[PDB]
């Protein structure tokens, strides 16, 4: 058909997010618009302005853009202001098309497409082991990291001249500490781009007594946390119960922690490796399997979820 | 100093 | 610590290449330069112009840039106008930094404006089932695909007006066919850029007889081609024996093809996965193995050889 | 009709 979905997501959806990128794609709530694929952007801004309740001058669109580095981030609108450019053109044939929408009060400052960058600010609290959204800032690229530290303190509710350790959340399982604060933004970050995220925390010995002392450790830890659902193969519909494991776990560990949950011994449980792409169990899984849980589950989609069957026995 | 256009450190 | 390696690759190294992108990064021979990380581009071009036979106006640098779809291709240099940029910066802190060096033979190199684009032409031959490098080509973006066809024909040694099928080599395992030749390059190709590759072949019913009729199929073959090493467990210190298989292949297919080489039954063979890379045989494969060869060679690190151990069985006790 | 800067798939 000649219609496309356009899902708006508002900055209030980034608050409380406890993982990589700005929000959980699955668990976030969208405002959905149905638009002619051939629409102008102008028309969309008009109807979005009408619906969302903001004047066209108080809003700014940052289309969400899934990357091959494993991240989805806000991006600069493509429009070569604005030679026709249909909505379906602007989205690179992507349907649906998700777009971060920036408003203002509950005016919006000018942004030089070429010389300014929009960056996102997270704060890691090593005590509680939790991330705290601290909004987004417009700054010149020429600007030095040093000069953003006051703002980072303010938004996290810190005192001025508070010591901060800075990282760039590059991608899942990759959080790079920023060493030199006296360089430009484009020098400091890996590939400077609108929608880049820097995570900061207090520089305090006290937090070394935390289970996860830094953001680096926190995100690495998150990369490994993984939920899997276990079901009896003989022979009901699906008595599913999902238990939290690590991707680092080998056969023993995954068995001992699933067997404990059922009450039996691990010697009584027989796991079957997931066929992958195909329908059911198929293969039995050897207890001398030298691989990890990451390797067991790399068949399963990104939707996903993770699951594998067992007799018991 | 300018912004990149595309990323690079892949899955 | 105050120097960097600049690697130069020249168009002759692209000849004979049978895979994706222009050359094999491992197997290709580079011309190498030690350069101060604070060097000037004009300073490097000077050093380059003296070392090679060519003058500055008969050469052009195309730095080999990686792209977001996992491809590495000749790209445009970000000099132009008031740059005065340092080598290490032009490289975005890469070291070594590889560069395609375009020159002429046997005169002066053309001018390159941006309304122009450099493209690379490959000719797939379904009879021999091989790719044939047909050089590169400057062309305005506004130009239409139909207007290149004479140059493809000529460069592939075909008669003029030979009917051709054009594909775009996008990345490994994606070879999109170009449908309408009566559109411009920017519309004809998926995402027009200076490393882009048109592969082309004859439109001919005669090539349906071949193992892989279309380029599209050929690249799909290469993508899965993998060479596995077969070693006998009962003979210690056995080298092998190398066979060409697909990740796709299941146990029967692996079994019957190794059997057609050892000159025995596939029922008399007993294979052993695996070692990545704690070398040595392990769990023996049941002949009802529901996985595939990709799964068997899963634990191998990327630049390591694939070894699978086997055993010949008795046909009478 | 211009060319792109980065690939996207």
């Amino acid at each position: 058909h000649l219609y496309m979905q356009v899902q708006i997501v508002a900055e209030d959806q980034f608050c409380g997010h406890q993982g990589n990128d700005m929000y959980d794609e699955e668990k976030v709530k969208y405002t959905v618009f149905k638009v002619l694929k051939n629409s102008s952007l102008a028309e969309f801004v008009q109807s979005l302005s009408q619906t969302m309740g903001f004047p066209q001058d108080q809003i700014r669109l940052w289309p969400m853009q899934a990357r091959s580095n494993g991240t989805k981030r806000p991006a600069m609108l493509d429009n070569e202001a604005d030679g026709n450019k249909t909505m379906i053109e602007l989205s690179d044939n992507e349907n649906p098309w998700t777009i971060f929408l920036e408003t203002v009060d509950p005016t919006l400052p000018k942004f030089d497409k070429d010389h300014d960058v929009m960056l996102f600010l997270k704060m890691y609290d090593p005590k509680t082991r939790s991330l705290n959204y601290c909004g987004h800032i417009y700054t010149p690229i020429s600007c030095k990291i040093r000069d953003l530290l006051p703002v980072m303190c303010d938004r996290a509710g810190f005192i001025q001249d508070t010591s901060l350790i800075l990282y760039e959340e590059v991608k899942p399982n990759l959080t790079e500490r920023i060493q030199d604060y006296d360089v430009s933004l484009d020098k400091a970050l890996d590939e400077l781009m609108d929608g880049d995220i820097i995570v900061f925390q207090k520089d305090d010995p006290e937090n070394d007594n935390s289970e996860l002392p830094t953001a680096k450790e926190y995100f690495r830890d998150l990369y490994h946390r993984v939920d899997v659902i276990f079901c009896d193969k003989t022979i009901p519909n699906d008595p599913g119960f999902v238990v939290t494991l690590s991707n680092r776990m080998n056969y023993f560990q995954v068995a001992k922690t699933v067997a404990q949950r059922l009450n039996t011994d691990p010697m009584l449980l027989q796991f079957f490796k997931s066929q992958g792409y195909r329908d059911g169990p198929g293969n039995p899984l050897r207890h001398n399997y030298e691989g990890t849980l990451r390797d067991l589950l790399q068949f399963f989609k990104p939707r996903q979820p993770k699951k594998l069957y067992y007799q018991q026995l | 100093g300018r912004k990149r256009h595309c990323k690079t450190k892949h899955l």
